[PDB]
């Protein structure tokens, strides 16, 4: 899962 | 009778400094002001052109703020047709116009999970960038690019991008919604690296500036970076209430399309470690929220979970799963799930398919090179 930029 | 081609450039110029800045009144009011103008002249194209985009443009960033699309029955979005129509006149522009194009449909292509499209977009922009003017518009772009190749797990190039915007962005007045995102890059590139020490401080700084900015889209990102970070240090017990919290900033001011990834990880976490009632309970809301914001690949993915843990595990359909993560050049959640597979796998008895799935890890390691 990848950040929430 | 001032106005003119001209005098409305202008207008719109100013109109796209104000979206820079998430400012959404002025931005607002600047936008009707111009579209009575447009109706008046109605003599080019070429302006009309001009201000699609920047319609277009306008729209992501209302999108992106408060996104929410509470849906009235049917008037929607002008985003999709918006892009429809600008696609329909994309040979008509060149010069700075032609830049634009590129990098708003990017900035699309990006949003939609598109990752080989949007960077595909990007470079074509990248080559019109010598018809940018101000230093604020690279600044956009390298943010852009950093985003971009952040999501692809090109950890270097995503750092140094983000460097590059964030000495533009630090150097002007009114753009601390990017310097707080190019932080949460900084941060979110650093936990790839295993960097904790920093990452940490640079999650912080940008909640920080979160709550100074009061802007609910960020709060929840914020918070919800915080708690992957924890999340990634196997450290999940801690994770929980910082998800819970990201939740509940993204329900109480509708932030629909975010409430996917979050319910995401949080019901990841439960199961992991047997708290099942919970679990279904946030699997439930998650895969409901999933299909309201019409994520498909979130959905795909929740039923991921479904697909492991219980039923456990439907290894036809992890192996299908990930060869549509794969098709879809999404690397780094493949590489991620592997993990999770290989080792649900080894605490189970058997390693048979723990070391299938370890050493596709690897292999993804290798491929996930090939990009650019």
């Amino acid at each position: 899962q990848r950040g929430m930029i | 009778g001032v106005i003119s081609s001209s005098s409305i450039g202008e207008k719109i110029n100013e109109w796209y400094m104000y979206i820079r800045r998430f400012s959404i009144p002025d931005a607002e009011y600047l936008r009707r002001e111009i579209k009575q103008e447009l109706d008046q002249m109605e003599e080019d194209q070429d302006l009309h052109l001009y201000y699609s985009l920047m319609e277009f443009r306008h729209n992501l960033m209302l999108e992106y703020l408060e996104p929410l699309e509470k849906m009235r029955i049917e008037e929607q979005p002008r985003l999709s047709d918006l892009l429809l129509e600008i696609d329909k006149k994309q040979a008509r522009l060149t010069g700075l116009l032609e830049y634009y194009f590129n990098f708003f449909r990017g900035m699309y292509e990006l949003d939609q999970r598109e990752y080989l499209s949007a960077i595909k977009f990007f470079k074509k922009a990248e080559s019109k960038l010598i018809f940018v003017k101000d230093r604020i518009e690279k600044a956009e772009f390298f943010f852009k690019m950093s985003e971009s190749y952040y999501y692809m797990k090109q950890t270097y190039f995503s750092m140094d991008y983000a460097r590059q915007a964030y000495e533009i962005y630090k150097e002007h007045e009114a753009y601390n919604i990017r310097l707080l995102q190019c932080h949460s890059l900084f941060a979110t590139n650093f936990l790839d690296l295993k960097q904790y020490e920093d990452a940490i401080s640079h999650f912080q700084k940008a909640y920080s500036m979160a709550e100074a900015e009061k802007q609910p889209q960020l709060m929840g990102r914020t918070l919800y970076n915080i708690g992957l970070c924890k999340n990634s240090q196997s450290q999940y017990e801690d994770a929980i209430p910082y998800f819970k919290r990201a939740i509940a900033v993204f329900e109480e001011s509708n932030i629909l399309p975010s409430l996917p990834q979050a319910y995401f990880l949080i019901t990841q976490i439960h199961y992991k470690l047997g708290k099942i009632d919970k679990a279904h309970e946030y699997h439930s809301k998650g895969m409901a929220y999933s299909q309201k914001a019409g994520d498909v690949i979130y959905l795909s993915e929740f039923e991921f979970l479904k697909s492991l843990y219980l039923s456990g595990p439907d290894e036809e359909a992890i192996q299908g799963f990930f060869d549509f993560l794969e098709s879809k050049m999404l690397y780094a959640d493949l590489e991620d799930f592997a993990i999770d597979v290989a080792k649900y796998y080894h605490e189970r008895k058997n390693f048979q398919k723990a070391s299938a799935y370890f050493l596709k890890v690897e292999q993804v390691r290798q491929l996930i090179q090939g990009g650019v």
